């Protein structure tokens, strides 16, 4: 009885697959071709952030496109405000080992997790004055990777548990659980409205979760292997995620299918992070092979090149106004470039 | 065995998921075109600004 | 969409040949070495064989060299295990695994219970 | 060496054409030194990755040879290609006290780090715990002060000729110049502080590491078997040949002066002193360019023409 | 301005306070050594433990001064290809298995085989691993038992023989020991291999209990760093 419901899997896997194709009337490339190419992209250091011991491996921005966040893997998460180089605040962590970063959108707060299976929440702006957990997230059975502010009070994360989890930090508990995916889960991203958000798998494949309803209205299946990246188009109807195959995806949610690849023969490393700019433009992608890469989005044509660190990009962001973007690298500095 | 619950699991998502609203690729492209076109003036990374208005010089 | 797809299996008495074919879509098929592991009834999943990127590697679980003959065929992106002389304790379900990534000679997770890039197998019944 | 009155200053005996070639070698040395450790120097503290404390005394050792090129060797150029100070009398104990103070910190900077790598060596679980930014930044301090006091209170006090016949010591300036004179005890002296004590203690550090690099060749021969002769042959071969060959000669011959009252004919002063100063040239040579990583590092520098090959896209 | 200058002074106040407490935990960071404890299933890593005296265990024990890290990762999933390379900055990786499992699924090609995958990644070429092999005793007492089917189990167990520049200690004759030091070539097989000089395998085939298991570690972890040393000099 088991194949018998195999086989309507397989036909609706077919009618999925027919449906695509039926709307793919064009590629992007075929639209794009008669458009300005937007050039070489030359862009420099502007600040270089010293003052982490290890391999930095996540960081965030603040709302205010100032303040930044980075967490490394001596137990340290410093808070740079980003224009002077100065540290507004190092707080450290009980577990050394942290593999996210987040930075609360109304800047109060900050979350950190890693291999501990736990988030910490930390408070800022305490009347006391000092930074002190606010609650520790419990209930991961793996080891977090990627979690985000959809408020001061909810927050989303991703774990290596193969599921994804909303918490409300009042109470700890987690409101909501997503259980759709089959390998880990190594990153994340919120609409803009934050009533949608995508996780980027190990079974090579995106989902697209609602947050209220709670479960995956779609699954994008265009990569061959791990997912290591991901992040929405400034409008919230496509997104971009990099994997292990050595090439970003641009990937729509209205058509339900791949859009676009961004990929080169001479590169078969791995991506590890992907960002846009402000209008969407420019997908900067963060390799394996100690640089970077700015991609024209539409062009698929490699814009620019960001060759200034040592070890490896392991996050990379651009802030709310596009001003700069920041790279965190494992030679255990964040260089902002612009 | 629990192996059967997957399996329904799966059919049934697979089920929701085929039977949503789709737009030719065209459409999106389209869209994801005008976006980009109407938000260049504003990405400083895309069109530079005066070192004069870079906060970070 | 990854899909390995294996084919070949059924009872066979011992001493008899079989031969277990692996189809593989939804990825360039001659980047990745390929294994195949199995899982005997009750028992947990068991490393069988591996071959390279371009065949030239290959290596066999313990009870199994000069018994079993691997091969791949990367124009027709198949994966080929010939199973001679079998023996009564080879019964299992065989499953054909891909190493999550290109261009890597280690494969970490084949073995594991969850795998995403594994096929659902083919059953091998070796008894009279 | 038997004073004069009046100093004959065109023994000059030489065609235009050869000393102009001299100075065309002189100089070749002189921006060899200025160009090395000038890279050196500025690489080492540009790049971040490059801040290791053992970094900061090559560093430091960079900078006293770019010193010693930059307001020393010319000095002595025109001294060496002419016979003939040119340039006064109260700038020649500033110089011939520069010079010592320069030259030491140079030989004390290479035993120090050679004591650096014997702790990299020899104690390596509590290397990084020890060898910390404040005791070799106490080291780059002792190294560039102790020379100082040792050359500006032993010159300008006249006190290598204390101890000694004035007449030999005003003889022995045989018009003058700028012929540093070593009494005996000075000589002595000298010679252990600049020389014998750093020189002894990198070999001693030296020979230890060679043979743990020796044993450690042979237990990962044995195992892992299923080199000129090693590589710990080819590099402390480099390390302490370049700084034998370029230093002994000086010091065994102006320790062995004084005693056999040696007139020291002022071409193989020249020649000896040309090899110490061979010696500042070297030493960005064996102790930064030798090594892969900081080439690795300069070729970075350079990146408006190369392409790195991202693991040469290594695949099976 | 003046409140400009004022948050300037106080964000370089800040800045200063921060910086030097990040120089006290960095001189006390440079001098902490870390590890893994990568359990190839239930070989040891419970027994082997309590020598070295819910996700990432961190104990801290400390041997001649030195201040060793160790990190048993546990509740971690068995699917290790993503967490397996954040531990690449670590001086060892102490792989424990269980050598008299050989013949009992199988804990000797599960674990065998994932020597070989930490061996040949990519972000691991760096990483040495020191090894144990829990359950010699086992391993013995069966071979001697006469429940030794290593030699049609790894019938690759005939042209073996105990390498006549053995060290058996005493009650392990020529045969029993068979066994043990079978299981010391294949490691070292893998090892020999793939190789590439940056890292390097130490295998220390001991029982569950003995007081000479931190003193292996350390005694490890001092050559894994001399011959990095040794080679960062270009020197061998
Ligand atoms: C001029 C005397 C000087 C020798 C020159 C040769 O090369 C360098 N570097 N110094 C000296 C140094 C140390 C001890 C005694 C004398």
């Amino acid at each position: 009885e088991l194949d018998q419901l195999r086989q309507e899997a397989e036909q609706l896997k077919n009618q999925i697959r027919d449906a695509r194709k039926a709307c793919a009337d064009a590629t992007l490339s075929q639209i794009t071709n008669n458009i300005d190419p937007v050039g070489r992209i030359q862009m420099r250091t502007r600040r270089t952030l010293r003052g982490h011991l290890a391999k930095i491996y996540a960081m965030h921005w603040g709302t205010d496109s100032r303040l930044l966040v980075s967490a490394s893997q001596d137990g340290k998460l410093i808070i740079w405000d980003s224009y002077t180089t100065n540290k507004v605040h190092a707080i450290p962590l009980r577990s050394s080992w942290v593999m996210t970063c987040a930075y609360a959108p109304s800047g109060n707060y900050v979350a950190c997790g890693g291999l501990d299976n736990i988030c910490s929440i930390y408070n800022l702006k305490t009347r006391e004055g000092n930074v002190r957990v606010s609650r520790e997230l419990a209930g991961h059975t793996g080891y977090l990777s990627c979690c985000r502010f959809l408020d001061d009070n909810q927050i989303v994360t991703s774990s290596g548990d193969t599921t994804c989890a909303l918490w409300d930090i009042e109470t700890g508990q987690q409101t909501t659980t997503f259980t759709g995916h089959t390998g880990d889960v190594m990153s994340l991203s919120l609409a803009p409205d934050t009533r949608l958000f995508v996780s980027g798998a190990c079974d090579a494949s995106a989902k697209l979760w609602d947050v209220r309803e709670g479960m995956c209205r779609q699954t994008f299946t265009g990569h061959e292997s791990d997912i290591n990246a991901i992040c929405f188009f400034p409008n919230g109807n496509a997104f971009a995620t990099g994997s292990d195959d050595a090439t970003c995806r641009l990937f729509d949610l209205r058509a339900d299918q791949e859009l676009m690849t961004y990929s080169h023969d001479n590169i078969i490393c791995g991506i590890t992070s992907v960002s846009f700019s402000k209008s969407g433009r420019l997908l900067l992608a963060g390799y394996d092979d100690f640089n970077c890469n700015v991609w024209d989005a539409l062009k698929a044509d490699r814009a620019g090149v960001l060759a200034g660190h040592d070890n490896r990009v392991s996050c990379l962001g651009v802030t709310d106004d596009g001003m700069a973007v920041a790279t965190g690298s494992w030679d255990s500095f964040l260089k902002i470039w612009n | 065995t629990a192996s059967i619950a997957q399996a329904r699991k799966l059919v049934e998502q697979l089920k929701m998921e085929a039977n949503i609203d789709r737009i030719k690729v065209s459409k999106a492209a389209a869209d994801l075109m005008a976006y980009c076109e109407a938000h260049a003036k504003e990405d400083p990374l895309l069109t530079p600004v005066p070192a004069s208005e870079n906060p970070f010089r | 969409q990854v899909q390995l797809q294996e084919s070949g299996g059924g009872l066979v008495q011992p001493g008899g040949s079989l031969r277990l074919s692996c189809a593989a879509s939804g990825f360039t098929f001659s980047n990745y070495k390929m294994n195949w592991v199995r899982q005997a009834p009750g028992k947990g999943l068991e490393w069988v064989s591996d071959i390279s990127q371009s065949g030239a590697s290959i290596s066999y679980t313990g009870s199994v060299k000069g018994r079993f003959t691997i091969s791949r065929d990367n124009a027709k992106n198949t994966l080929y295990l010939q199973m001679n002389s079998l023996k009564p304790e080879d019964t299992a379900v065989y499953y054909c695994a891909r190493c999550p990534a290109p261009f890597t000679r280690d494969c970490f997770d084949v073995t594991s219970t969850t795998y995403a890039y594994r096929g659902q197998g083919t059953q091998v019944t070796v008894s009279s | 060496c038997h004073n004069i009155i009046n100093i004959s200053c065109v023994k000059n005996n030489w065609s235009n054409d050869v000393r102009a070639s001299l100075y065309s070698l002189m100089v070749l040395i002189i921006l060899t030194t200025l160009v090395g450790n000038l890279i050196v120097i500025v690489s080492i503290s540009h790049f971040k990755q490059l801040h290791t404390p053992t970094n900061w005394l090559i560093h430091s050792m960079a900078t006293v040879d770019f010193l010693l090129g930059c307001l020393v060797m010319p000095y002595s150029m025109v001294r060496s290609a002419e016979h003939c100070w040119y340039f006064g009398e109260v700038f020649c104990k500033i110089h011939t006290s520069t010079d010592i103070m320069l030259s030491s910190a140079s030989i004390w900077h290479l035993s120090f780090i050679s004591i650096d790598r014997y702790y990299a060596v020899c104690d390596p679980l509590r290397y990084k715990a020890k060898m910390n930014i404040l005791v070799i930044c106490v080291m780059i301090f002792i190294s560039w002060s102790v020379p100082a006091v040792f050359a500006f209170g032993m010159i300008f006090l006249e006190l290598n000729f204390k101890g000694a016949e004035e007449i030999y010591y005003k003889h022995v300036h045989c018009r003058g110049g700028c012929s540093v004179f070593f009494s005996k005890i000075s000589g002595v002296l000298t010679f252990m502080t600049s020389f014998y004590i750093p020189g002894s203690i990198m070999l001693c550090v030296y020979y230890r590491i060679y043979l743990i690099a020796k044993e450690q060749a042979r237990l990962i021969s044995d195992a892992n078997q299923k080199s000129k002769e090693r590589k710990a042959v080819k590099t402390l071969g480099i390390v302490m040949g370049v700084f034998l060959i370029c230093w002994c000669p000086f010091f065994i011959c102006t320790v062995m002066d004084p005693f056999l009252h040696y007139i020291i004919p002022p071409t193989l002063n020249d020649v000896l002193i040309w090899f110490g100063y061979l010696n500042s040239t070297f030493n960005p040579m064996v102790y930064a360019f030798f090594y892969p990583w900081f080439r690795k590092a300069l070729k970075m520098m350079l990146f408006g023409k190369i392409f790195q090959k991202d693991s040469s896209r290594c695949k099976l | 301005t003046e409140d400009q200058r004022n948050e300037e002074k106080a964000q370089r106040e800040a800045n200063k306070k921060i910086e030097k407490q990040l120089q006290k935990d960095k001189q006390v960071y440079r001098a902490t050594h870390r590890l893994l404890l990568l359990g190839a299933g239930e070989s040891g890593k419970s027994t082997i433990v309590k020598q070295m005296r819910s996700g990432i265990f961190e104990t801290k024990f400390q041997v001649d001064k030195v201040n060793f890290h160790m990190f048993d990762v546990g509740a971690q999933r068995d699917e290790r290809r993503k967490w397996i390379q954040c531990f690449n900055d670590v001086t060892a990786i102490i792989f424990v298995v269980a050598s008299s499992s050989y013949n009992m699924t199988n804990r000797l090609q599960e674990a065998l085989k994932l020597f070989d995958s930490i061996w040949n990644n990519k972000w691991l070429r760096d990483t040495s691993v020191i090894l144990f092999l829990n359950k010699q005793d086992l391993l013995a007492e069966k071979v001697l038992a006469g429940k030794s089917k290593i030699e049609d189990y790894f019938p690759e167990f005939a042209r073996y023989t105990t390498p006549e520049d053995a060290t058996p200690e005493p009650g392990e004759d020529p045969r029993v020991t068979r066994a043990k030091y079978f299981i010391r070539d294949e490691f070292l097989r893998i090892s020999t291999a793939s190789g590439d000089g940056r890292h390097y395998c130490y295998p220390h085939f001991t029982c569950s209990v003995d007081t000479e298991n931190i003193r292996r570690v350390f005694n490890d972890c001092r050559d894994i760093i001399q011959r990095m040393h040794l080679r960062q000099y270009e020197l061998l």
